[PDB]
């Protein structure tokens, strides 16, 4: 509905992508934090991450909660087909 | 499309494409085009029905096979640049139904989503629970497994 | 420089077995279409659409100095594989090149010059549509563009 | 390949193969980089 | 226009007074520090068909050691300088029997006139300076450390202490902007003092070639 | 030395890489010699200053008696000498260590 | 913001809505509807309709949004066009209250007393749109303004108590580099203004400045990942690159322009040719 | 504005000045033909690319099964509920996300923009 105002130094597409990436990153971070808080003291994932032997807090988050956004050349997944990513989706679909 | 589905004078290997915005219609009989079979969806319903499945389950001693399934207009071969004009449904029982109405113009449905994998990647149990580099490593290492 | 600044972009063709670039209007005149209305009628389908007219105009002005088919054929032959000793030898060589090595899939019999004109006009029209931004540039890794 | 000949001489100067002076003391303080550690000055930050 | 052309001339003059002070001349503190309003009152404000014509601005300064060593600074009125104009400057230079002078060119100088500057070198030495190069003092930039021109006795002591031949030192080319600023010639040695985060201070010597 | 440090390190970054760890060394000495912080010390404050001054002469990076060599030696060891004096302050020795 | 608008390159094309070339054989009997008013206001006591005036009219429209975003004035635009070309154009321009904003341009007076009349007017349009350079410094594409959150580009000063206080001030980051003219600019800080280009810093400030700037660039690109490398190696690399008095690139060209032995050079990147020259 | 062609010979006209009247004309250097030029503009240039795509989108796009379609926005003239919507393709603009609507029923080739 053309209500979005463009950020200084940025295109309308650039600010739209920035806002969506901000929302998704905040979501992924919050889910990871919740998953890390839910861990017990006996959990072997926590026992390995805390000691720093191997693995990390993002690995725990991806295993338990949400794998997260997938990026191609530092951008969100492009439109290899005409105006869509796969033939399963509708044209002009910018949803997550 | 009717003639291609009836196999009448257009071989099922011929691909036909209508680009509406540019007003072009392209027909390819050329060799080397890669294609895969898909189920036809009319309205919200598959054209594959219970009699086809019964006959295919009694496939032995009935001389009824995948060619007879193709000749009935149930399955269709589609190549890469015809997929651009195709609205695909991942599974019938899930995406044909009156869920919240994302789309209603579905024209095709996949046989099974696991058919997107190759020969070496089809031996991996639970490949959607792994990281893609590890799936690639297994696909490469399976050719070296002894037997 | 002032002469260049006044006119901007020109469409040129790189024909097979011909040394360097050739203006499009010269090739079209060599195909047997002397008149600018016929040439633009093969290039532009929409006579009502001014953006295309403005894009095409410098190409016409570049090739104004050649106004008849035999002169255009001599102009093309002068840039052939080797400069022919006699003018008619160059004309015959250019005619053979434009019949055989130019767009062989469109046709080879001397009737088909009209169809060659339409196909070349379609090529130029697609280039103009890409230059106006009315169409998307083709993706080389699009797997339907591959055999 | 560019740095292969740069070397500390017995003058404690750093010179290349042509004896051209690159540094008058290695590291501008003449110390090896393996025996040093991180430290705090404790005189820099404080209020007067 | 004219208020900003006045501003440009004031910056050029201030940068030239700093240049002369850094080269070791008698420059008074008032000449080093002149407010825009004071300069405006002294030279009569707007330059175009006004009192600060470019020729009104020339600077004579004396060396501290000997007042017989003097530098003129010239401000040619022409956008480009020619052999004729440089010969007029050299004629005036001979009439005073000064030996060193500068030229502040508004746009650029013809190669035939550049060749003429160097042709004169054993008699009178002239140095070209573009207007933009003098619009800011590069010596006061944070990246540029302190440069000190060494005397011959100091260079000899340096080479005796480190037992070095002259070519074994790091080099600095004569076209270096700092070398132009300090008026350094081939064969002289500059002393660079810069701070270091490992030692605290470090002194480097560059030979001018 | 504080003024010199403020000239050398704008932005006030106090983390510096130096050869020998004086805080760890002082802590080693305290434990080796069984020093009780609860009791008055017998270390005379003149000897702290004199020992620091005499030690600073024995840390030589540039060997020479020329004024050029002296200046080079001072520039090479300025930062470490500043740190050494800051840590071996007589008041700091009497109060903390 | 004033400095941002004074630092950014702006051509006449960015503020121009559309251009049309008209044919008006007489000054007063104009083919456009609205131009008649100011046409009569300027020609009732005519400014330079003294020699003949040309039948061919050039007419540029200016978008008000872009005109007011950059704090431009139509008087400024007319002055700039007239000064850049001389008297070879006569510039007629609107009241600032004209709701659709017009700058009526005709070819030279005395030329009305070779390139054709319209073809030169088209060539003029194609020159002005790309070359007129209304504001700022060329090779400066965009200028960004923001308040830095990182202490390495916040201004840190010493208070009256001797403490270190970090201040937040607006800083500008450009796309494209022209260092000399930016250091000249009014209210820009000459001490602290720097660029990431090495050759640009060289040709402006000299060799010690490149030493320090190259050291900073190498430190940034190594410590951005969070890793730490000792200062001595960075210092040695910069000293070797800047030792000979000019920027010695670490390539076949830069390494082999050193006066070293040919057997050292043949063992790096030009094997037979080095020995052939030797 | 637009191109026009000479009556004698089906070739492009271009402008000239009649210096005897001091009045504009079209002419054709292929032949001996002069014509009155009523269009007072010879060259126009929409630098900002002002255009909305209603003059470039076709009504046949309503038959595309892969385009999205909402009942939200009704057509003006007929009020059919169904209308397929899609984005801009023009590159030079202040905006890049506005939706172009085409009425879905095949009898109503009406197109509009909200
Ligand atoms: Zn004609
Ligand atoms: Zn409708």
């Amino acid at each position: 509905n053309n209500e979005l105002e463009p950020t200084p130094g940025n295109t309308l597409r650039q600010t739209f992508e920035n806002q969506v990436n901000r929302i998704l990153n905040d979501a992924r971070d919050k889910t990871g934090s919740s998953a890390q808080k839910s861990l017990s003291e006996y959990n072997n994932f926590k026992s390995m991450v805390v000691s720093g032997a191997k693995g990390s807090k993002i690995n725990i988050s991806q295993v338990i909660a949400v794998v997260g956004q997938q990026n191609v050349e530092g951008k969100r997944i492009p439109f290899g087909f005409k105006h869509r990513t796969l033939p399963h989706f509708i044209k002009d679909d910018y949803g997550p | 499309r009717k003639l291609r589905r009836q196999m009448d004078i257009i071989v099922s290997e011929v691909s036909m494409i209508r680009d509406i915005r540019e007003r072009e219609i392209r027909i390819y009989t050329d060799a080397g085009r890669i294609c895969r079979p898909l189920l036809i969806v009319e309205k919200q319903k598959l054209l594959l029905k219970k009699r086809h499945i019964d006959q295919l389950k009694e496939r032995e001693y009935n001389n009824y096979s995948w060619q007879d399934l193709v000749a009935s207009g149930v399955v269709e071969y589609i190549d890469t640049l015809e997929e651009e004009t195709v609205m695909l449904a991942m599974t019938p029982d899930d995406l044909q139904e009156k869920e919240v109405a994302y789309c209603s113009t579905y024209t095709h449905c996949e046989i099974h989503p696991s058919m997107i994998l190759g020969v070496c990647a089809s031996i991996i149990p639970f490949p959607d629970h792994n990281q893609s580099p590890r799936n690639t490593y297994q696909s490469a290492m399976g050719k070296q497994a002894m037997g | 420089g002032a002469k260049k600044s006044a006119i901007g972009q020109r469409i040129v063709a790189t024909l097979p077995y011909i040394k360097q670039e050739v203006p499009i209007i010269i090739v079209f005149r060599a195909l047997g279409f002397v008149s600018d209305r016929d040439i633009l009628e093969h290039i532009i389908y929409d006579f009502e659409d001014p953006e295309m007219m403005e894009m095409v105009k410098p190409s016409l002005d570049e090739a104004f100095v050649i106004q008849e088919q035999n002169v255009a054929l001599n102009f093309i032959g002068s840039r052939g594989a080797k400069p022919g000793v006699t003018k008619e030898k160059r004309i015959k060589y250019a005619k053979e090149v434009l019949q055989k090595e130019m767009l062989p899939h469109v046709g080879v019999s001397d009737f088909c010059e009209t169809k060659k004109a339409y196909f070349l006009g379609y090529m130029v029209h697609r280039l103009l549509l890409a230059a106006l931004g009315r169409r998307e540039l083709d993706d080389r890794d699009h797997y339907g563009n591959k055999r | 390949k560019s740095m292969e000949s740069v070397m500390v001489k017995y003058d404690a100067t750093v010179r290349n193969s042509i004896n051209q002076v690159v540094q008058l003391r290695y590291g501008e303080d003449g110390l090896a980089g393996e025996s040093v550690e991180f430290q705090n000055l404790a005189t820099l930050k404080p209020s007067n | 226009d004219d208020e900003e052309e006045t501003y440009r001339l004031w910056k050029i003059r201030k940068t030239i007074m700093q240049l002369c002070h850094d080269r070791g001349y008698l420059v008074t503190q008032d000449e080093l520090d002149q407010t825009l309003e004071e300069f405006k009152a002294q030279s009569g404000d707007k330059p175009s068909e006004g009192r600060p014509r470019r020729t009104d601005l020339t600077v004579l300064v004396a060396h501290n050691d000997d007042p017989t060593d003097q530098m003129f600074v010239f401000f040619p009125e022409e956008p480009k300088v020619g052999i004729k104009t440089i010969k007029v400057y050299c004629q005036r230079m001979q009439e005073e029997n000064i030996t060193r002078a500068l030229i502040v060119v508004q746009q650029g100088m013809t190669p035939s006139a550049k060749q003429s500057l160097v042709d004169m070198a054993p008699k009178y030495i002239l140095e070209q300076f573009l207007q933009q190069e003098l619009l800011i003092n590069i010596t006061e930039h944070e990246l540029v450390p302190e440069h000190v021109v060494m005397t011959k006795e100091e260079v000899t002591e340096l080479l005796a202490r480190y037992k070095l031949r002259e070519n074994q030192l790091p080099r600095i080319q004569a076209g270096d902007p700092v070398a132009r600023y300090f008026g350094i010639k081939r064969g002289q040695v500059v002393k660079i003092i810069r701070p270091s985060e490992t030692a605290g201070r470090y002194i480097t010597y560059r030979l001018v070639q | 030395d504080r003024e010199v440090l403020r000239v050398i390190f704008p932005t006030g970054d106090s983390k510096v890489v130096l050869p020998c760890n004086l805080l760890r060394m002082i802590w080693n000495a305290q434990k080796i010699f069984h020093i009780n912080p609860r009791l008055p010390s017998d270390l005379h404050p003149i000897k702290v200053v004199e020992g620091v001054k005499e030690l600073s002469k024995k840390l030589v990076i540039v060997n020479g008696d020329d004024p050029l060599s002296r200046q080079a030696q001072e520039n090479a060891t300025l930062l470490f000498n500043i740190h050494l004096r800051s840590t071996l302050c007589s008041r700091r020795m009497a109060e903390e260590f | 913001k004033d400095i941002l608008c004074r630092l950014e390159h702006t051509t006449l094309r960015k503020v121009t809505a559309n251009t049309a070339i008209y044919y008006d054989p007489n000054p007063q009997s104009t083919v456009v509807a609205e131009d008649q008013e100011w046409v009569n206001v300027y020609y009732e006591m005519p400014d330079f309709d003294v020699a003949r005036i040309s039948p061919w009219l050039l007419r540029v429209e200016l978008d008000r949004k872009h005109m007011t975003d950059r704090k431009l004035t139509m008087e400024q635009i007319a002055e700039k066009i007239n000064a850049g070309f001389g008297d070879d154009l006569n510039c007629i321009f609107n009241d600032d209250n004209a709701e659709k904003l017009v700058l009526r341009i005709r070819i030279m007076n005395s030329d009305e007393n070779k390139m054709d009349d319209d073809v030169f007017l088209r060539c003029i349009e194609s020159n002005m749109l790309t070359d007129m350079t209304l504001q700022g410094i060329e090779q400066i594409s965009k200028v960004y303004m923001h308040l830095p959150q990182t202490d390495n580009k916040k201004k840190i000063i010493i208070t009256e108590d001797g403490e270190f206080k970090a201040l937040q001030e607006w800083i500008l980051e450009t796309d494209g580099v022209s260092l000399m003219r930016v250091l000249s600019e009014k209210d820009v800080d000459p001490v602290r203004t720097t660029s990431n280009d090495i050759v640009e810093i060289f040709t402006v400030l000299g060799i010690e400045a490149v030493r320090k700037a190259l050291e900073r660039e190498l430190y940034h690109v190594i410590s951005f990942d969070g890793s730490y490398v000792n200062y001595r190696h960075l210092a040695l690399l910069c000293d070797t690159m800047t030792c000979r008095g000019h920027l010695m690139a670490i390539t076949r060209h830069g390494v082999n322009r050193q006066d070293t032995g040919p057997l050292m050079k043949c063992s790096f990147e030009e094997t037979v040719d080095v020995l052939m020259e030797a | 504005v637009g191109i026009r062609f000479c009556q004698e010979c089906n070739n492009m006209l271009y402008p000239k000045e009649d210096k005897e009247n001091r009045i504009l004309l079209y002419a054709c250097r292929n032949c001996d033909y002069q014509q009155e030029a009523d269009n007072s503009c010879i060259y126009v240039n929409k630098i900002t690319h002002e255009v909305d795509e209603l003059t470039q989108i076709i009504a046949d796009v309503s038959q595309d099964p892969t385009l999205p379609r909402t009942e939200d926005h009704p057509c003006q003239k007929c009020g059919h509920k169904e209308a397929v919507f899609f984005q801009s393709h023009s590159a030079r603009a202040e905006d890049a996300m506005r939706l172009y609507y085409v009425c879905t029923a095949p009898h109503c080739g009406h197109r509009w923009t909200e």
